């Protein structure tokens, strides 16, 4: 993972139970982005018609 | 009304006669195309008839006045 | 950064993340007196004291 | 469409072929190669119906032009396709075969022949004949001949005996037996003897046998000879994508009743011997089983995967069955789920994604696109949907304004758990909730997740604002306890706020309002706790509910002035001049529901929700390590203790000690080390901030930021800081019994290998206990629910007298219920007074709310009689007065609420959180015994002679406050009727010594007691002073064993001493361990003892479930004097000879200590020996009314003990479901000792003690079941083959014929009807007015 | 997820399950009994028929809400007359008594 700065306390109940609150700058920096691949199969058969 | 029906339930007397009165009442705003007698205040048909109910206007016995009196006027221009 | 609740701390009884947090700030501190003796172009020298 | 009831019965081979469209005569599918239905087969067009719509199989007629032809080239009439789901065939057998339900299923056809099972098979497997009719008076009908013995009567008769095998035997038994003449046969010689165990073998016998005569089934309908065939689309046989086929398991197993069908008929014309046509026969049988029941008569017939071929019942039976997976739950349009996160909102509010909220409302978007001209058609607003133009964002704005949606989370343990909310369209993809709903949903946001329902109609729209919407619920329904309590940062900003600090800044400087108390905190020139002085004005209802006002200064900190500007306008102040934890929050929003009302409580709650985030991030709190803090002095208390262990380590070693001493004095000793290092942590903690003021030092409570989590009680306790601060105490290894060492280091300096290693044998033994028990309490929901289904409370006065008496719980020690809370909500039964007579305070029936409740804690009443549900009158349901308040709203309660499925919801909940000598007089009050029997003794105090004799302590005012059990021939250190104040051990016994002390002041010799015979001769060789000894039954010698040691107190003539004012003679019979202390002829006073005779969740189930204990106590049928018996034959008698009463015994084991004594009288429903008892018997001997006492009092003792508060009419609401069948004792409507319904009973003595009749009705005994009996045992036949057994069910339904006449809540669940409870209730008593008059 | 109207089952005409079946949400034993403790009856009929199992009143519901007129018409499930074909070829004649 990353390593960042965290501030441990209470900030307006955006993180009340178990939340957490993350900074725009995070984003921005593509800390968090993962590239996901996937694979689409189309397939065409012998048909009686 | 529109955030707490409390006020409503009095002038019925229960929870589950206020829902078969405004239902009936939000039905004939919905297809009957009756008018109604509040200010709309660009409510839908089931917060207006709860809004009916709770100023007095929407009873079980006038909704079952005035569904007889209007069948007696069919009653008459038929014959 | 991030900003966590102080509340799940006790309870969990978890205290790794406090004394990794204050680790993590006592290693920072280390490259961040690197990065300012790399920016301001001291010496070779004095890079191999600190 | 339209329908009443559910009728079961036999389906006759005449009926079988009426729902019939052809025979099936081939097992042959579909054409290989044209995969087309081929003719006379399973899937046949001609039988079940075409394939397509409006053809035929070769295509002469098409298109709806032909409607009523039958295509004369194929057969295949032109109809719909949705007939192949429909229409059913038939399979004549060409054997007739058993059916295995009415065989198998414990026995409906050899209870009918009265053959057993075991016999019955011999017969069907063509082992053993079996004589249908000898003429001849050798054999008797239904006698079984072998193989060897029918040869022999063959040639010794000839035509002269009917006997067969097979199906072909049973099915004419069946034919020939007359059930007419066996009513008339049972009934006579029913008279002769009704010997208990064979009663109710008669008794099975005589109800189905009515049953066969009444319900119009025949029983030769056991034997199958016609078997019908399921329509083929509820058996498909459906192509795949690659070209392959997926077929149901049903077509392998009809293949193979028709393959070995047609294989019988082909034995038959070639004239077979008759071993190859008897194992056809037999392989017949096992085809038509298999397609039944599969497992069940032999090896279950598994396919070519080595599981088993899923048969027609296992369709019906079990989890995965229609009545549990498709019937009771079901999968749902209009729907969808996502990841919940926080939220801004109100409370009545919800975050809803758009992308979301596009896709349940897309046929409400389509009725605007087409209104608004904004679309042609329907098929043009698809397109504008699916391309999200700028429109289609505006009229789902539209669209969902005022349109409440529910929302979802899994598992739904109680009502709360799906709530209504109306929508704020948020641009994300995560659902956003209120903070305080998630306490009633038990959701955190760590990656639940909830799902979403769109109510369609225009009634589900107005349930969900009028009946489910989230401000409608925030009281609970198990108690009446608020439910919408601020649960963690909410009340760390409220403690902090609302605080007090010595030092801080504007100290005492005056203020006229707090308006400026916030212009003081935002410029900076004040601090948040900071004593000043606040002018204030407050409002009261002292008026007939008008505000009057008063103005004063107050002495009050900054920061509470700021948070007056927020409770609304009817409270007094003193609500918020302290220092506000987690309780004071819940009773600030308690105190305002109960003056102000339901609209200023919502408002309230929000605003303490802002003000709660809002200033805890003003704060800043954090935890550090220097925030987890050490008691100095910990090193030196570990080495206080780790000198005493090597103290008795070297005694062990010398060998004064030894190992069982040592243990416990180990364990001793670490555990007031550990209380200690947890004290001076907390002397460390709560007061460190030594803080001085204009002077030289004071104290004040600290502002640690984990003590100020705990002292608000935000989140975590004291014993959770204590492993952070202090040792984290002993550790149990899962065997059961406890490591020797502590765990003496905490999470702060680390631990180590060994102990680590050691925290992970409970920290696991905890972690598969919370997986392990959540299957134990779903069970017992299920349970729950199935016995209280068809409660519906259904009437308002029933109009019954009096009911449970109430009373405190103040045994064994201090009050842990008083009355104001297990009497608050009920209602009065009789008219009550106080000890002041002549003052009723009731018209004999009132609400008794929280004012009549302070009226009963000013007064010394401490005991009332309220109506209970168990009592209510009502025949099919209750009355709302005797339910009392609806807990959930705060009145009484309404009708047609079903409040059985209340009750279960409440018991269940917390049902995965709880798996886990002398008397001393503590305080000043009256010393008054009751039922009291006692005797001066030899000192001059009093002594106590009976056990039905308890100690209660009364104050100065009149109310019970202490109660005290004290035993037989205990010594009490004073009297009665006095005040003796506490700190008194006033009572004392030996709690070895059982003694027989004595009232009668006398001298005593030895009579009837010969050494050899009944005694011994055992002296204290230390003392000297001693006696003969009476020992147990079985230790002493068989010359006088049979009859009783009798130990006669004597006078100087000779005669037994009697109790004064009484003339039967008083003398104790000895039973064992009985050594008297001294010796013959001395005297004894009044009370002078002749001798000294020595020594969780599945608590829940077993009570509801009404399990029988291990050792029954056993108890008293009759009163008067009891005897005794035989002498070691098994057990012992308990011969009962009354004053009046007539010859009574019981197997009683002799080796179970008793009470009474040979010569005591002891009365009915009174106790013998020791020990649980049943609650089978409770309900014997005692009334109604003491059964329900004892379960409500011993299923809350394992709630109450975990802190869990619910109320007692949930109990006794389901107690009352488990006392509804009753036996009869006596006749002359019904049978003589026959199960039956109570409602049905009180109805029937209703109809003839009644004028119809002078006294002709039936006097009934009353039975109780568990849960899971008394559920199966019910008048609707649905409800219990939907529950368990299904099989079992309706196997003894059909050959009843019973009918469902559809009143649970449960039974219109299933056929898709409205319930009869809650909005649906006002419908269908129109259709019970409709039913009577035409 | 989400989902409107889609795919249905084919014995028992229920939706599918799952989001790669669009695939509609469970709603099990334990949520009727928490609409059963309310008492919306109307809630609860409409989950069961209309939502759920009744072929031929789903699509009235469906062109109802188009037309403005939210009216629910239901009709019997057809997972009960699945079982009542099963109980039938069990030989036990279930019937129902109608009016």
């Amino acid at each position: 993972g990353q390593n960042m700065r965290v501030a441990f306390m209470p900030w307006n109940g955006y993180n009340f139970e178990d939340s957490i609150l993350v900074s725009e700058r995070v984003v921005q920096e593509d800390r968090f982005t993962t590239i996901h691949i996937q694979e689409l199969a189309c397939v065409s058969r012998d048909t009686k018609l | 009304a529109r955030v707490t029906v409390q006020d409503a339930v009095e002038k019925i007397g229960n929870r589950f006669d206020l829902v078969l009165v405004a239902a009936r009442r939000a039905r004939q705003m919905q297809v009957g195309g009756k008018d109604p007698l509040v200010p709309e205040e660009n409510d839908k048909t089931t917060v207006i008839a709860l809004r009916e109910i709770e100023e007095g206007l929407i009873n079980n016995q006038i909704l079952d006045v005035r569904e007889r009196q209007e069948q007696q006027e069919q009653e008459a221009a038929e014959l | 950064d991030i900003v966590l609740n102080p509340l799940g701390v006790p309870s969990r009884m978890n205290i790794g993340q406090i004394l990794e947090t204050h680790l993590g700030m006592a290693a920072k501190g280390i490259g961040d007196k690197i990065n300012a003796m790399l920016k301001q172009q001291q010496e070779v020298a004095k890079l191999r004291e600190f | 469409e339209e329908f009443d009831a559910i009728k079961i019965a036999l389906a006759s081979p005449d009926m079988i072929r009426s729902w019939s469209f052809g025979e099936v005569k081939k097992p042959e599918t579909i054409n290989y190669r044209t995969f087309k239905p081929e003719r006379d087969g399973l899937f046949c067009a001609r039988i079940f119906g075409p394939v397509k719509d409006y053809e035929c199989l070769c295509g002469k007629y098409k298109r709806l032009k032909h409607r009523g032809v039958i295509c004369e080239k194929c057969g295949v009439e032109v109809t719909q396709t949705k007939v192949r789901r429909e229409r059913m065939g038939h399979i004549e057998l060409a054997s007739p075969t058993a059916h295995i339900w009415f065989l198998k299923s414990l026995s409906r056809i050899g209870l009918l022949l009265d053959m057993p099972l075991r016999d019955i098979e011999r017969v069907l497997y063509f082992e053993s004949y079996v004589v249908i009719e000898g003429g001849m008076t050798n054999l008797e009908r239904q006698q079984i001949l072998t193989e060897e013995q029918y040869l022999d009567a063959l040639e010794e008769f000839g035509d002269e005996f009917d006997a067969k095998m097979g199906a072909e035997a049973i099915q004419a038994l069946l034919k020939s037996m007359d059930l007419e003449q066996e009513c008339e046969q049972l009934r006579e010689e029913l008279n002769e003897t009704n010997s208990e165990t064979k009663r109710k073998k008669l008794t099975k016998r005589i109800k189905l046998l009515e049953a066969f005569v009444q319900s119009g089934n025949k029983p030769e309908w056991m034997i199958l000879t016609v078997l019908p065939v399921l329509p083929p689309d509820l058996r498909p046989l459906v192509p795949l994508d690659g070209g392959r086929f997926a077929t149901s398991d049903l077509n392998d197993l009809y293949r193979r009743v028709i393959n070995r069908n047609n294989r019988l008929k082909r034995l038959l014309d070639l004239a077979a011997p008759d071993i190859i046509v008897r194992n056809e026969k037999r392989m017949l049988q096992e085809a038509v089983d298999a397609l039944l029941d599969n497992g069940r008569r032999g090896r279950a017939i598994t396919g070519s995967n080595k599981r088993p071929l899923k048969s027609l019942a296992d369709m019906i039976k079990g989890k995965q069955g229609r009545f549990r997976q498709n019937l009771l739950g079901k999968r749902v349009d209009y729907s969808g789920r996502s990841v919940i996160t926080v939220g801004y909102l109100r409370l009545h509010q919800c975050g809803l994604p758009k992308k979301m909220a596009l896709e349940l409302f897309k046929p409400f978007i389509y009725g605007k696109l087409e209104l608004r001209g904004l679309a042609t058609t329907i098929k043009a607003a698809k397109k504008m949907v699916e391309r999200e133009e700028a429109v289609v964002w505006d009229i789902l704005d539209e669209v969902i304004r005022e349109h409440p949606v529910l929302l979802n989370r899994a598992p739904t343990l109680h009502r709360l758990g799906i709530q209504a909310f109306e929508p704020v369209l948020i641009e994300g993809k995560a659902i956003q909730l209120h903070p305080l709903v998630c306490a009633a949903y038990n959701a955190d946001f760590d990656g639940d997740q909830m799902a979403v329902h769109v109510p369609l109609t225009l009634e589900a729209q107005l349930e969900a604002r009028a009946l489910m919407m989230s401000t409608n619920n925030i009281l609970s329904p198990a108690n009446g306890e608020p439910i919408i309590v601020p649960s963690q940062d909410v009340v760390l900003g409220l403690y902090y706020m609302t605080r007090d600090c010595v030092n801080a800044k504007g100290e005492g400087m005056v203020l006229t309002g707090p308006k400026e108390a916030e212009r003081l905190y935002r410029s900076g020139l004040a601090s948040l706790h900071a004593r000043v002085k606040v002018r204030i004005t407050e409002y009261e209802k002292d008026a007939n509910g008008e505000l009057v006002a008063k103005t004063s200064l107050k002495d009050t900190t900054v920061g509470r002035a700021i948070l007056w500007m927020i409770v609304p306008k009817g409270l007094p102040y003193s609500i918020v001049n302290q220092a506000l934890g987690k309780k004071a929050i819940s009773k600030m929003l308690n105190t305002c529901y109960r003056i102000l009302g339901l609209k200023p409580t919502v408002i309230f709650a929000d605003q303490i929700m802002y003000t709660g985030f809002a200033y805890a991030a003003r704060s800043g709190a954090s935890v550090g390590i220097d925030d987890m803090v050490i008691p100095e002095k910990k090193h030196e208390i570990i080495s206080e203790a780790e000198a005493e262990v090597a103290e008795i380590q070297e005694q062990f070693q010398s060998g004064l000690v030894t190992a069982g001493e040592r243990y416990n004095k180990v364990i001793d000793i670490w555990a007031a080390a550990n209380d200690r290092v947890s004290k001076a942590m907390m002397d460390n903690l709560q007061t460190e901030t030594v803080i001085n003021r204009d002077g030289q030092e004071e104290k004040q409570v600290s502002f640690n930021s984990i003590y100020m989590m705990a002292d608000s009680g935000a989140r975590g306790s004291a014993a959770q800081i204590r492993q952070l601060a202090g040792m984290r105490g002993l550790m149990a290894k899962p065997d059961g019994s406890i490591i020797e060492t502590p765990i003496t280091a905490n999470f702060r300096e680390g631990l180590n290998v060994l102990q680590y290693f050691i925290s992970t044998h409970g920290a696991r033994k905890g972690l598969a206990d919370t997986a392990l028990k959540t299957a134990n309490s779903g069970y017992l929901t299920r349970r729950l629910v199935d016995v209280a289904q068809d409660l519906v409370v259904t009437e308002d006065d029933c109009g019954t007298h009096e009911g449970i008496m109430m009373t405190p719980v103040i045994e064994g020690g201090d009050v842990k219920e008083p009355l104001r809370d297990r009497v608050l909500g009920r209602v009065t039964a009789e008219d009550v007074l106080k000890p002041g007579t002549a003052d009723i305070l009731v018209p004999r029936n009132t609400l008794l709310h929280e004012q009549w409740c302070d009226l009963l804690e000013e007064n010394s009443v401490d005991a009332v009689k309220v109506r209970s549900v168990v009592s209510c009158d009502t025949d099919f349901g209750v009355c709302a007065h005797c339910y009392g308040r609806d807990l959930a709203r705060g009145h009484i309660i309404n009708k047609g609420e079903a409040i059985g499925v209340i009750a279960a919801q409440s018991i269940g909940e917390p049902g995965t959180q709880l798996t886990m000598s002398s008397i001393q007089v503590k305080n000043k009050g009256s010393i008054k015994l009751s039922n009291v029997k006692s005797v001066v003794n030899s000192s001059g105090k009093l002594v106590i002679t009976s056990r039905n004799t308890e100690l209660k302590l009364i104050d100065e005012f009149g109310r019970t406050k202490e109660s005290y059990k004290v035993p037989y021939g205990a010594v009490l250190a004073k009297g009665d009727g006095e005040q003796v104040a506490g700190g008194e051990t006033v009572a004392n016994w030996d709690p070895h010594t059982m003694p027989v002390i004595t009232e009668v002041s006398g001298f005593v010799r030895f009579t009837d007691m010969i050494d050899g015979q009944t005694i011994t001769r055992q002296t204290d060789e230390l003392t000297g002073l001693s006696s003969l000894v009476v020992l147990d039954s079985a230790e002493r010698t068989a010359g006088g064993k049979d009859l009783r040691p009798a130990l006669k107190i004597v006078d100087a003539q000779g005669n037994d001493v009697l109790i004064p004012g009484t003339d039967m003679p008083a003398q104790y019979f000895l039973p064992g361990k009985a050594i008297v202390q001294l010796e013959d002829g001395v005297q004894i006073s009044s009370g002078d003892t002749l001798a000294r005779i020595p020594q969780g969740l599945p608590r829940v189930a077993d009570l509801f479930e009404a399990r029988r204990p291990k050792e029954p106590a056993i108890l008293a049928e009759i009163s008067g004097i009891v005897s005794f018996g035989k002498e070691t034959k098994g057990k012992r008698r308990l011969v009962i000879t009354p004053v009046d009463g007539s010859p009574y015994e019981e197997m009683i084991p002799k080796w179970r200590q008793l009470n009474v004594f040979e010569g005591e009288r002891v009365e009915r429903g009174d106790v013998i020996s020791d020990g649980p008892e049943a609650p089978h018997d409770i309900l014997r001997l005692r009334g109604v009314h003491a059964v329900t006492r004892y379960i409500v009092n011993e299923v809350q003792d394992v709630y109450r003990l975990q802190g869990v508060k619910i109320n007692d009419k949930h109990i006794e609401v389901i107690v009352r479901q488990m006392l509804r069948k009753a036996t009869i004792v006596n006749a002359g409507s019904s049978d003589f000792l026959e199960g039956e319904q109570v409602e049905y009973s009180r109805v029937k003595i209703a109809n003839r003690e009644l004028e119809a009749n002078g006294k002709v009705g039936a006097t009934y005994s009353r039975d109780l079941l568990g849960i899971t009996k008394a559920s199966l045992a019910t008048e609707s036949f649905i409800s219990a083959a939907s529950f368990q057994e299904t099989t079992r069910v309706l196997t003894e339904a059909a050959v009843a014929g019973k009918r469902d006449e559809l009143r649970g809540l449960k039974e219109n669940v299933i056929v898709g009807r409205l319930i009869p409870a809650g909005t649906g209730y006002a419908y269908h008593q129109d259709r019970m007015r409709r039913r009577a008059a035409g | 997820h989400a989902r409107s109207t889609g795919s249905y089952s084919l014995v028992t005409q229920q939706p599918l399950g799952g989001k790669a079946q669009f695939g509609g949400q469970r709603f099990g034993e334990m949520e009727v009994w928490a609409l059963e403790a309310y008492g919306a009856a109307y809630t609860l009929q409409e989950m069961l028929t209309v939502k759920s199992d009744d072929v031929n009143g789903r699509t009235k519901m469906y062109k109802n809400i188009v037309d403005g007129n939210h009216q629910m018409e239901p009709g019997m499930p057809e997972s009960f007359n699945v079982l009542l074909k099963e109980i039938r070829s069990l030989g036990i004649n279930i019937e129902l008594e109608d009016e």
